[PDB]
């Protein structure tokens, strides 16, 4: 299952 | 920003004239992951090859293994043609069967 | 052992071509098993290994999701990049992630991954204390500084600790019939006279999994990498892997060179001559 960016950006 | 296709062309098994076989076109180390790659017979196009393992490494260079299918043969000339803007013009291996 | 489940993210702008590629790949250990691409005839969650055909409509809907959430942060990501680095927006850029988690043989957690790169540089990293970051530039510690604030972290190693492990777990043993397989190289020596009055000795590893291997070459009991020439390790496209070690010996003195080959595959070393 792979991983959420959760809207957390750069 | 750029690095350079390392290519290895190659056979899926020992190569024998008469028994078919897969030949490799495997091109890795590179950047920016837009990149051309052609396999050619005797300089001619190949109609049918794949392409696959479109990703990338740890270092995160990427890679790439284009094949299709073949009978290995004493008068044929088997090459892969990478296309990439790390260099100026593309890059033609030929096939070394005992490399 | 260890294993792996590991997840390579790309996002590549396009201002000539349109909105940004955005790809996503699973891997448990050298096996891709799921992808994602963006130009796509219906861009999806696909399998690529048998073993994940086994997972329900939610298993495949839920991480088509999850990449359509992904893909959203990473236009973004490309955008603010562009705004740090006071780069044209003509210019086509890339943006990686590889997420993921190598478990031990107890099951425990041996290290987690959560790391990126923009246009192939290293950017920002979860160093393995998964607490803290570790950039290299003074943009991505603007990056650091942002999340360091928000507590990007708890969640990204909750998910290192927890969802990884679990799915790894269920993968590994639900793909056992290939995950869990070892096959042991097949190996041999080649001689060729070179032209200069010399022998090339090449040492061949053919049909091996995984891929990782140890291949040498000996004089007496010298370990002699100044006169060893290696390949880098590649795929024979059916699962199995290839590589080459060669030295370049005096003609007459072949005897006393030897080529080592260490995998997990393998009871003992192997050790080889001509």
């Amino acid at each position: 299952r792979g991983p959420g960016r959760a809207f957390v950006t750069i | 920003i750029q690095k350079t296709p390392q290519i290895q062309v190659y056979s899926r098994h020992p190569p024998e004239n008469g028994k078919p076989n897969i030949l490799n076109c495997y091109v890795t180390q590179f950047h920016p992951p837009h990149i051309e790659i052609q396999m050619l017979k005797n300089g001619k196009k190949i109609p049918k090859v794949e392409m696959s393992d479109m990703s990338f490494s740890k270092d995160w260079s990427f890679y790439i293994l284009a094949h299709t299918e073949f009978t290995p043969t004493e008068t044929d000339t088997y090459a892969c043609r990478v296309k990439h803007d790390s260099m100026a013009e593309p890059k033609t291996v030929y096939w070394d069967r005992d490399m | 052992g260890s294993h792996s489940l590991r997840y390579f993210v790309t996002a590549v702008s396009r201002p000539g071509f349109g909105e940004p590629r955005y790809m996503e790949v699973g891997y448990v250990d050298n096996t891709e098993f799921v992808r994602f691409d963006s130009d796509a005839e219906n861009p999806r969650y696909e399998p690529r290994a048998r073993w994940i055909e086994q997972e329900g409509p939610e298993y495949w809907e839920r991480e088509t999701r999850r990449a359509k959430g992904n893909e959203q942060s990473f236009r973004v990501d490309l955008r603010t990049a562009l705004r740090y680095y006071n780069q044209s927006a003509g210019g086509s850029h890339t943006l990686q992630w590889m997420a993921g988690c190598d478990v031990e043989s107890d099951g425990r957690l041996l290290r987690g991954y959560w790391q990126f790169a923009y246009d192939g540089c290293d950017y920002i990293a979860l160093n393995e204390d998964l607490k803290t970051w570790t950039a290299a530039d003074m943009a991505a510690q603007i990056t650091r500084r942002k999340w360091e604030q928000a507590g990007a972290a708890e969640r990204d190693r909750a998910y290192l600790e927890g969802e990884c492990v679990e799915w790894l777990r269920r993968y590994l043993k639900n793909g056992n019939a290939t995950l869990l397989r070892t096959d042991p190289p097949k190996a041999h020596v080649t001689h060729h006279r070179r032209p200069e009055g010399d022998v090339t000795l090449r040492c061949w590893a053919l049909g091996f999994y995984p891929a990782d291997i140890t291949l040498t070459w000996q004089l007496n009991g010298e370990e002699l990498t100044q006169e060893m020439e290696l390949v880098e390790t590649r795929p024979a496209g059916d699962g199995t892997f290839q590589k080459w070690a060669s030295v370049v010996v005096p003609l007459g003195k072949e005897q006393k060179y030897t080529c080592h080959v260490e995998h997990e595959g393998l009871p003992e070393p192997l050790t080889l001559r001509w």
